[PDB]
């Protein structure tokens, strides 16, 4: 779903026609646009040096990838890329939204199961999706970044 | 001489790094309540020969023997130095209420001036005695409303109360 | 306005008469005059050791030196003593002594460095502080000057010095212008941190194995990419 | 250190007079510009990473040389480029300090103080720094009123150094 | 980019709906200006190929170290010759509006290409964020950002 | 004479340096109330021979003593009384000089400088004028923001007085 | 030290009488002009340094005889003397543009400058040729508009180029 | 100006006392020494044309950066090569002044009185002339004891510089 | 202590009674005088560290003695430590109206702490106590009275 597509449904649900609180919301989105294009063009740019300053700042030189942790085997560590892959691109796509129903739709359904099932550590991965914002926050800007780190948030608030 | 924004410089160059946005959102207020600063000093000093006149009949008031023959306070040259000094204190006080960080204060008024009541021989704690009889008559000149729109500067206030106690407090 | 209450010289070297000018040591201070200039030399000399009596040699800098007394000291506008009060009535004078020193402390400063006397006694110190606080520092600035210690002793040309140093330590390096438990266990912290022991399979261990192999990288060839000619350089087959 | 609430006090103190309206109005005007300088202050403080490295690019551009010949002056060795963040790293704080403190006083002190010394003594050629500043000067990317005012303080560090 | 509308709207079977019709008169609309950008960044290539070999060269010197790839003139001018490639590459997504024809040509085997020639992806991407940069400094500010646009598509392509 | 723009000027001079931005913000703060201050420059000078008759008249009602014994410091006569104008119309030219200077630069020399010395010779008792401002204080009718600062002016004679 | 509000006062006060509500008018241009004042001085003395060894190549390029050998201007002392005395003139430009009249540049440059080159030998209408080769790059770096918004700064400008001809008339 | 003649003048000056038997020896000292170095003296004279334009092709080759980049301050031009000679032809003046003068009174005045002052301003960077100097500190041909002490203020005139 | 009334009522069945409504819209009224006692014990803590440390150590001198646990620079830095800790949980109780919020964090299972780190409790009630007092010298009496409220709570708790 968009902001636009849930304003529609949230007028269409009760059979109200666009009256003008919808119609501000609408042209906030058209306002808010911009940034937002712009935004995702330059984490588009360079999403894999932020998953590798995200693991330098977080993940590296831990007991995570000594033997033992979760990221010590070779394939335990490109599926630990691949994951901060999946929520950087997951969270581009809810900012250019403007709606985290997609965060909720596709990474945030049966993500728990999947990481209790594994034995996944949960913790670090909160805590890398923190670096991840914080490398984001600081590469696009405040202005953005506060939109970035919002759906970032809410991944790791529902993985929590 | 120090501020309110330079002693956050030396804090942080002490620490070595940039400010953060959570630091100069409480430095805002500053120029914010650089509004309220800015009379509270000129109602002071508008004021400032009423109340070392009237804070003179305070502590010759409770101890008579200032003016009692052989008194330290006795002669007109002696009495005449306490004036002297009775205001050498309320521009050292309104420094630091410009200021906003009493480091002014605390190097030209408070920086070894116990020391020479125990040389002279006039009494360092009945000097403590009046100069907190200021600020009853200081706040009490700061703070009622004329004129003025009503606005709440009690919390600027209590920094005014607190640098008559400290400079009371390191005297006597 | 009320005068100076009355206190107490101590004995010192400067009120000894020290009598005649053959008899002294050549230790005795160069007395720059003005009036013998001679060549530029003595000006920049004359300039140099105003400086060094004020700023004690150090802070010469680039900056604290007012660049234009400098030049109306040659030119002989303005006379010595005027030009060490307008160094003394200077703000980089004030925010190096002033802003760092004691009232009281600050009387025997600039006693030393003005007049080239250390003080009496502390009740003289009390005396001039008095005299600080009510006319400014440049009240007392001007106040010394003006004093009859300095301009029959110095006179209106020379600049001042220390005088009769014979057993005593030179003014500006036994006396200058200056007067954290969160640290500590900081660094407990790191101390802490190198105690455990470092796990297995650490990129520590290998580190030493890296420095005996060596082998600094390649320096970097030089040849610019304005000057390569990459159409033509391509070789075909 | 200087700032023009402590301008309005020390030129109180020396004249030995209370603080009268003429200098009151010094720290009125202050208060007018206390906003505007700490948008300049943001806008420093959320690209520093971006301005140090870019800048520090932007003298081995125009100047090759200090990348290749070797001595301890320059920046052939990782440690002279370790120490080429350092210095500029420094630039941009005491800036950054210059703008929070309203006036030119930590700028003095810390950094124009004792420059002209260092620089005859250590080799270190003050036009690197003063092409440096340019390329923050061109780049911070600040608007409106505070892009002039950090403007400001980046070339009164540049006659200081020519 | 109309291309890209027809095969979408041919994958269903209905017809081209009118906001890809939209979409597609506003693309004729700005046609003038993209073809604009693309003679500026076409006739000025040698200078803006420069200014790439220099800050590439001066932020990673390994491919000038013998042990790297770009070591000697031929290589070099190997090296720059690619630079150029990109450049052109990127000259004809400007005009195309959408980066299909140079994906097509430039990023879709680049990966293997590159390893198996032995030279880092790495410093290619560094090497068109150069590009990039003299681009961004040659043109206007709504020119610069149009065109860092399909630079920056190559930049995240090749990494 | 002082002024926030010559402050910024002296205090310039005297360390040998350029005008920096922490003196060009001093005199920015003057122009703000120069406006304001305007406002109460023609609040004084429209009332002009209202003020001073009344203020003349507010000291003898307080002060019956000056009125009636005979001497050469009281107004008995008619030339103490046509003195009477010649004070406090001089007092009001100046407090309306210090408005339109911005500071407490021509109140300092013009009135206050040697003023200390002339009332201990002449017997004018200090508590006359004193009082007599004090009118002024209260009746100049002005309101708003230029009544505080035509205020400040007052009370800083006041201070030097007593 | 004068200045446009304060010349005013001392016209006014050798004729002794209150302001009048048309000369206060004309005074609130100055107010107004504030805005414009504040910052050409804040132009010039942002490229102070700029402007000085810009114009050391200028008199220097039209007289040859200045790093002549035997030349005034020739040795490294007399030379660093020069730069000396090149931005000495432009605080006391800049004071007088921040004034606003003329009298601090009177009395602190102008006042007996010439009377030295008559003493020392350096060519007094030698100085008077490179200080208005100052002013072509003082106005020329003051008047073009970058990035600030569009005003008529053209008024104050004539006030620019007045205090250097006014500068350079009383040296040569 | 220095000169041991000089500051066994100026030394018995101030003290206000005669010409003694311990400033003789000072002048006494300086004879014996002058015949020395004015075998130095007549060493550097005849190689004027060979050492000048020696020592600025040894300039240019270990800095081929000044020969390329345009600029007023570098050499790319002609103008900057003929006042290449300038400096270097007058640096080698003083060197011979100092000889004949016996101290290092005219090298003081002359050359490095003002030299940290303009070498700010100019971009003159003072790495350019003390390695300048230390092609004339090899080139000099001079033997003996007159190539020691040509060889003092060659490197007192390089510690001034840096 | 809007906590503290409302699972005061939700044991009952009961909704919130109108007196703990009247009690919740007094310190509602109180919260002002609140905020600025912890913000000027906030600002001065430091001071308050190093007047209780000063007090602390002329009162007890056995943490100083080598038997004791607060021997050395590392120990008294922890000693100073856990004083700016039992600050900052005052000032936390001061908001907070009530001692819930520092009790949760300090209080509930301090003694078998302290008592296996092997640092006696009534050396820290006096270091609370000094804490007290000093922040009495740095307040007003109303405010003086308020703060050692809290302090009171904290030196009572440690016993
Ligand atoms: C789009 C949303 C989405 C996610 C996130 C997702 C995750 C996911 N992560 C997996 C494994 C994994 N996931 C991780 C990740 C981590 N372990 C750690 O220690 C770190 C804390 C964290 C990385 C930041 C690791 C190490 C494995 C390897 C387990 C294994 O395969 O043996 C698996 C098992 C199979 C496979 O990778 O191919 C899935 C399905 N699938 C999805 O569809
Ligand atoms: C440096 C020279 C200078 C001064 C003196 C100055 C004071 C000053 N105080 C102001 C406001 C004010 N000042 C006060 C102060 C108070 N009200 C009370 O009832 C309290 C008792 C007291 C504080 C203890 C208030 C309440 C306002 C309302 C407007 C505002 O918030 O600024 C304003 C707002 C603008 C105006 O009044 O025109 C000015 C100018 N401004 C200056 O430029
Ligand atoms: C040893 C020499 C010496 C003298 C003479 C002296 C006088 C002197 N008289 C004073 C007050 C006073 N002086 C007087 C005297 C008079 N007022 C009148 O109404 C009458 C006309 C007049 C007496 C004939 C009065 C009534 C006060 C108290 C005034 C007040 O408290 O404001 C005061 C200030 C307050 C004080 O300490 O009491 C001094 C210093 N001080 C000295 O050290
Ligand atoms: C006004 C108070 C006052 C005094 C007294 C004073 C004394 C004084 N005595 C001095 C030296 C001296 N004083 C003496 C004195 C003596 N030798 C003996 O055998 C006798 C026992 C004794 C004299 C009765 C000697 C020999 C020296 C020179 C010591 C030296 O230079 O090593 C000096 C150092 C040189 C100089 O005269 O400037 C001072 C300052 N200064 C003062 O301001
Ligand atoms: C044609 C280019 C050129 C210039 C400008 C020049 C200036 C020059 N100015 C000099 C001195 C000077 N110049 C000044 C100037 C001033 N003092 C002040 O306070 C004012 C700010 C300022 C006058 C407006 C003074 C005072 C001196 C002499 C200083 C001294 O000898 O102590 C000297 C020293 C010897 C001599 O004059 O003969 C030179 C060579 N030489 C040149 O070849
Ligand atoms: C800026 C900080 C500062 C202070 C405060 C200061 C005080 C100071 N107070 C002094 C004297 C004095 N101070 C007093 C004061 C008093 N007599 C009383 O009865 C009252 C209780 C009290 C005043 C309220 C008296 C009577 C003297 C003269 C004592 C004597 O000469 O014996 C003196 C010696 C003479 C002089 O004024 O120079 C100093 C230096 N100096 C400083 O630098
Ligand atoms: C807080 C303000 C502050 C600054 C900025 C500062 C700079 C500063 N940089 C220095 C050296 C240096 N500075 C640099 C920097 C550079 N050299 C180059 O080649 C590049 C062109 C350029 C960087 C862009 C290098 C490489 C050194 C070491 C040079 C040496 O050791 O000789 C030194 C002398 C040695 C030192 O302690 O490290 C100082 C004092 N000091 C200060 O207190
Ligand atoms: C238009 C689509 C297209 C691409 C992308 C392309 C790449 C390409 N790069 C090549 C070589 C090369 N490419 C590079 C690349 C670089 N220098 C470096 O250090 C960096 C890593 C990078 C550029 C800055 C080098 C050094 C060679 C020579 C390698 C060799 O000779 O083995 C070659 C083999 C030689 C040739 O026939 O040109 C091809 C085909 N060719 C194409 O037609
Ligand atoms: C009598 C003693 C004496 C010396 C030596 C001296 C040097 C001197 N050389 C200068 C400029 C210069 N100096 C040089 C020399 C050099 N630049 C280079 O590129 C080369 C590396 C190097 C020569 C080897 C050049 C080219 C200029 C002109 C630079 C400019 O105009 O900005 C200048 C400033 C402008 C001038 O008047 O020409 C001085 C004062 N002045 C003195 O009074
Ligand atoms: C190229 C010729 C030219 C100039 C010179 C120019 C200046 C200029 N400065 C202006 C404003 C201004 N200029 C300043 C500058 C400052 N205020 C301070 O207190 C600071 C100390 C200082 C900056 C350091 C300010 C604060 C304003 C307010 C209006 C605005 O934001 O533009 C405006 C706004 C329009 C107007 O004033 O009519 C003009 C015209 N405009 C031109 O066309
Ligand atoms: C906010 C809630 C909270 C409390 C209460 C707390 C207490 C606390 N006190 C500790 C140590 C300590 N605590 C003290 C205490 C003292 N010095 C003395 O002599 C007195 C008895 C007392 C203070 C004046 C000492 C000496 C140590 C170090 C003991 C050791 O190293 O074994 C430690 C272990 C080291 C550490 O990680 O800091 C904890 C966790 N920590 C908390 O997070």
């Amino acid at each position: 779903q968009d902001a636009i597509t849930a304003v529609i449904n949230s007028a269409d649900v009760q059979g109200k026609y666009l009256d003008t609180a919808a119609l501000e919301k609408l042209k906030a989105y058209f306002s808010t646009g911009e940034l937002r294009v712009r935004a995702a063009t330059t984490i588009s740019a360079n999403a894999a040096a932020i998953v590798k300053e995200a693991v330098a700042k977080s993940l590296l030189y831990s007991d995570i990838t000594r033997p033992g942790g979760n990221m010590y085997t070779t394939r335990r560590y490109a599926a630990c890329i691949r994951d901060l892959d999946y929520y950087l691109r997951y969270a581009t796509y809810a900012m250019l939204a403007g709606d985290p129903s997609i965060l909720d739709e596709r990474v945030l359904n049966g993500l728990k199961e999947t990481y209790n099932s594994l034995g996944v550590p949960v913790g670090a991965t909160v805590q890398a999706i923190q670096a991840i914002k914080e490398v984001t926050a600081s590469l696009v800007g405040a202005d953005a970044g506060k939109e970035m780190g919002i759906y970032l948030d809410y991944i790791s608030s529902g993985l929590s | 001489t120090l501020d309110v924004f330079t002693k956050v410089v030396s804090q942080a160059d002490s620490r070595g790094e940039f400010l953060s946005n959570e630091q100069l959102d409480a430095l805002a207020n500053v120029v914010k309540e650089g509004n309220k600063r800015l009379d509270v000093v000129n109602r002071i000093t508008s004021n400032a020969s009423a109340i070392v006149t009237n804070a003179a009949r305070a502590l010759f008031e409770e101890q008579p023997q200032l003016i009692a023959p052989g008194g330290n306070a006795y002669t007109n040259r002696r009495m005449a130095a306490c004036l002297r000094d009775m205001e050498i204190i309320l521009r050292y006080v309104t420094y630091a209420i410009l200021a906003g960080d009493a480091s002014v204060l605390d190097d030209r008024c408070l920086n070894g001036l116990r020391e020479t009541y125990q040389a002279l021989g006039t009494p360092g704690s009945s000097v403590a005695v009046g100069v907190q009889k200021m600020k009853d008559a200081a706040v009490g000149i700061a703070n009622d409303p004329n004129g003025i729109t009503k606005g709440d500067c009690s919390q600027l206030i209590s920094e005014v109360a607190s640098y008559f106690d400290r400079a009371a407090a390191a005297v006597g | 306005a009320l005068p100076l209450l009355q206190y107490k010289p101590s004995s010192q070297n400067h009120r000894v008469t020290s009598f005649g000018a053959a008899d002294q040591n050549e230790d005795t201070p160069y007395i720059y005059r003005i009036e013998d200039v001679s060549s530029y030399t003595d000006i920049q000399n004359i300039i140099w050791a105003s400086y060094r009596q004020v700023f004690s040699e150090h802070e010469i800098l680039k900056f604290n030196r007012q660049k234009t007394l400098e030049s109306q000291v040659k030119n002989g506008s303005i006379s010595v003593r005027d030009f060490i009060r307008g160094l003394a009535k200077s703000e980089a004078f004030y925010r190096l002594v002033v802003s760092v020193n004691n009232n009281y402390r600050l009387v025997d400063i600039t006693l030393k460095r003005l007049l080239g006397r250390s003080s009496y006694n502390k009740d003289e110190q009390i005396a001039w502080s008095i005299v600080i606080g009510t006319k400014g520092f440049s009240g007392f600035v001007d106040a010394l000057i003006d004093s009859e210690e300095y301009t029959k002793n110095f006179g209106e040309n020379i600049v001042p010095y220390q005088r009769k140093r014979m057993e005593g330590r030179p003014h500006n390096l036994v006396t200058p212008r200056y007067g954290d438990w969160r640290f500590t266990l900081d660094k407990f912290y790191s101390r802490k941190s190198q105690e455990k022991q470092l796990r297995e399979g650490d990129p520590r261990k290998f580190a030493d194995l890296a420095a005996s192999v060596g082998n600094q990288g390649n320096y970097a060839q030089r040849i610019s990419a304005f000057d390569i000619d990459y159409l033509n350089a391509v070789p075909n087959r | 250190v200087k700032t023009p609430i402590t301008e309005a006090i020390a030129a109180a103190d020396t004249q030995g007079r209370f603080l009268g309206n003429t200098e009151l109005q010094s720290a009125r005007g202050r208060y007018e510009r206390a906003a505007a300088s700490l948008e300049a202050a943001r806008g420093l403080t959320s690209n520093a990473q971006r301005l140090i490295d870019g800048a520090t690019q932007a003298v081995y551009q125009k100047f090759p040389y200090t990348t290749q010949t070797p001595g301890p002056q320059f920046a052939a060795d990782s440690r002279g480029k370790s120490k080429c963040a350092r210095d500029v790293g420094h630039y941009l704080r005491i800036i950054t300090y210059s703008l929070v403190a309203g006036g030119t006083g930590p700028l003095d002190e810390y950094l124009i103080a004792g420059l002209a010394e260092i620089n005859s003594t250590f080799d270190l050629s003050p036009s690197w720094y003063v092409e440096a500043l340019k390329h923050i000067k061109a780049n911070h990317g600040l608007s409106g009123q505070a892009a002039n005012e950090a403007n400001t303080y980046i070339d009164y560090a540049i006659n200081a150094l020519s | 980019i109309v291309t890209k509308s027809i095969v979408n709207a041919d994958a269903e079977a209905r017809y081209l709906s009118p906001g890809e019709l939209d979409r597609i008169k506003s693309f004729v609309a700005g046609g003038q200006q993209r073809l604009r950008i693309a003679q500026a960044l076409t006739d000025n290539r040698e200078r803006l190929v420069k200014q790439a070999g220099d800050q590439l060269f001066q932020k990673r010197p390994d491919v000038v170290s013998p042990g790297g790839n770009a070591y000697g003139q031929e290589m070099t001018a190997t090296c720059l010759r690619d630079l150029d490639y990109y450049l052109r590459l990127v000259t004809y997504g400007i005009v195309a509006g959408d980066v299909t024809p140079i994906e097509e040509i430039g990023v879709i085997g680049v990966r293997e290409m590159y390893k198996s020639l032995g030279t880092p992806i790495e410093a290619v991407g560094e090497g068109v964020r150069a590009l990039k940069n003299a681009a961004s400094t040659l043109l206007s500010a709504e020119d610069a950002a149009e065109a860092g646009s399909y630079f920056d598509y190559v930049v995240g392509a090749l990494q």
